[PDB]
């Protein structure tokens, strides 16, 4: 059955779009953390959280690529059986 | 970070200045929505794979799940980490609020110094010398108290951050 | 038998031995217990103290550590602040002095005599160096002799030629403040004379207060359970053109004694400081 592979490819790309959209929606807040005070502890906390947000965005961009390569494989594998007639 | 080496004017002024924890609280609400959204992503992904396994249930698909497993477990691990971020940001905000509260107010420090100079300005006959030394001990007490408050603040913040483990790269599927 | 460390080194010994504060007059950095004292091993002063044997590995020489424990929790503290010139009571007047500076004025020498049980220890700070050692202290006279010896080591002076007198303290401070405000004008000594102070005493006093060559302030502190208290009276010695004068309150609103700094009256003044301590007999107390 090739039509199921096409359906999965469509849902994977939808899921990818959600991951990408939620990351982008909240990035202005997660990367805008400021130290609540001028001491070094407050700075170490805010700096950690900004970098932690930034590395999360990279991790998600990488996950978006894994999902798109998965949808592509699903579509390519579906066109291997729908024309194999 | 050995803040006990800095005088109370420094530690007290540093914690009282700044914009407060609002930007931290806004980020906790944001991280918390990511947790909600990515739990939905994880649930939809598992469901997508199970529907495909149901609509064909053959060797071709059973091998796609095997090549997908590493990503699926990665996605589970990501959900656990996401749920921790908001919790630890609020632990940090509380640490800051307790540091702010327990730190000696600058006014007390200024008043100590001001009272000391009034005794100096009237110590020609030396009969306030001992009370001057008492005021020096109180200032050292302020120094010690601020050092203790920053110690505990650093340790609470250090513990909260230690629980935010590094994001790992997602494995490939195809 | 004695040792000398800079202010940094004295603070490390406090850390190695978990001593929070010593006498404030030594003006050392307070030590605050944390999760680690290993960052102390990075200070250069640590290896310097390892060479003198003060610290063997990570353990402080036990004779020295015994002396630090007296300073750390004494039953009795006797303090003497000595100056060449006017005594500034710790004030270094440079507006580039950082907050909480541990410096002391270059003209100031600070002597703390601590007792625990019968163990008498000496802590003396000059510049940025502190010297710790045992000290033989028996009666008021031994303390008086130690102060005088420290004072003469700065500037020699003979007892001023004045007539001893007791004056009301609050009236005296008010009249002394006005006299200072007038510049110590020879015509403004009126209300000091009207208090019964001799024309000779007024002249020597004005010289000692106006342009001293050396001063000493001596006072004491006693400790019970966790409460503390200073001597109600302070002994001030001052060296003016007209000789060395001694000022102190007598056991008691209060009365200030104005005396020539005779070895006997300096002994009387030290005793009067110790007998105004709040918790009674100073030679024996815990
Ligand atoms: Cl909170
Ligand atoms: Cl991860």
């Amino acid at each position: 059955n090739p039509e199921a592979l096409t359906v999965a490819a469509t849902e994977v790309r939808r899921i990818r779009d959600r991951a990408i959209q939620s990351d982008a929606q909240v990035a202005p807040m997660t990367t805008a953390v400021r130290p609540p005070a001028a001491d070094l502890v407050s700075e170490k906390a805010a700096t950690f959280l900004v970098e932690y947000a930034r590395k999360y965005r990279q991790t998600i961009a990488a996950a978006a690529v894994v999902l798109e390569e998965f949808a592509h494989a699903l579509t390519t594998g579906a066109d291997k059986y729908a024309t194999a007639e | 970070m050995h803040f006990e080496a800095y005088p109370p004017e420094v530690n007290s002024a540093n914690i009282y200045a700044g914009p407060g924890p609002d930007s931290m609280l806004a980020a906790a609400r944001a991280w918390r929505s990511l947790d909600v959204e990515m739990t939905a992503v994880q649930r939809s992904f598992n469901r997508t794979l199970l529907s495909l396994m149901d609509a064909w249930a053959g060797p071709v698909v059973m091998q796609l799940m095997e090549a997908a497993k590493p990503f699926v477990r990665w996605l589970t691990d990501l959900c656990v980490q996401l749920s921790e971020v908001e919790r630890q940001i609020h632990e940090i905000v509380r640490a800051y609020e307790w540091a702010h509260h327990d730190m000696v107010p600058l006014a007390q420090i200024y008043n100590n110094r001001a009272e000391r100079q009034i005794l100096i300005d009237n110590n020609l006959l030396g009969q306030f010398t001992a009370q001057i030394a008492d005021l020096d001990q109180e200032y050292d007490d302020f120094w010690d108290e601020d050092g203790e408050v920053m110690r505990d603040y650093r340790l609470r913040v250090s513990d909260a951050l230690s629980k935010l483990t590094p994001w790992k790269a997602p494995p490939p599927i195809a | 038998t004695d040792i000398t460390v800079n202010v940094d080194g004295f603070w490390m010994l406090q850390a190695l031995l978990d001593i929070r504060h010593v006498a404030p007059e030594l003006r050392c950095r307070p030590y605050v217990s944390t999760d680690s004292n290993d960052w102390l091993n990075e200070h250069p002063g640590m290896a310097v103290m390892r060479e003198q044997g003060i610290v063997v590995g990570d353990t402080v020489n036990e004779q020295v550590a015994a002396r630090m424990r007296v300073l750390a929790a004494p039953d009795l503290e006797v303090v003497a602040l000595l100056s060449r010139g006017k005594l500034l009571y710790g004030v270094v007047d440079n507006e580039d002095q950082p907050p909480g500076s541990r410096d002391i004025p270059d003209n100031e020498f600070r002597v703390v005599l601590a007792r625990r049980g019968q163990h008498w220890v000496s802590a003396v700070r000059v510049g940025n160096d502190i010297t710790v050692d045992d000290v033989s202290v028996s009666d008021s006279a031994s303390i008086a002799a130690l102060v005088i010896d420290g004072l003469e080591s700065i500037h020699h002076a003979d007892p001023a030629a004045i007539n001893a007198v007791n004056v009301p303290l609050e009236e005296m401070l008010e009249a002394t403040k006005s006299w200072q405000e007038s510049g110590f004008n020879v015509f403004s000594g009126g209300d000091l004379r009207r208090m019964g102070i001799s024309a000779s005493t007024v002249a020597a006093l004005g010289q000692a207060l106006s342009d001293p060559a050396a001063e000493v302030a001596v006072y004491a502190r006693q400790y019970r359970d966790d409460a503390k208290g200073p001597s109600a009276s302070v002994l001030s010695l001052k060296d003016g053109s007209g000789g060395r004068i001694a000022l102190y309150q007598q056991a008691r609103e209060a009365w200030l004694a104005i005396c020539p700094a005779t070895p006997q009256l300096v002994q009387v003044g030290v005793k009067t400081v110790l007998d105004t301590l709040p918790y009674g007999e100073w030679k024996t107390h815990s």
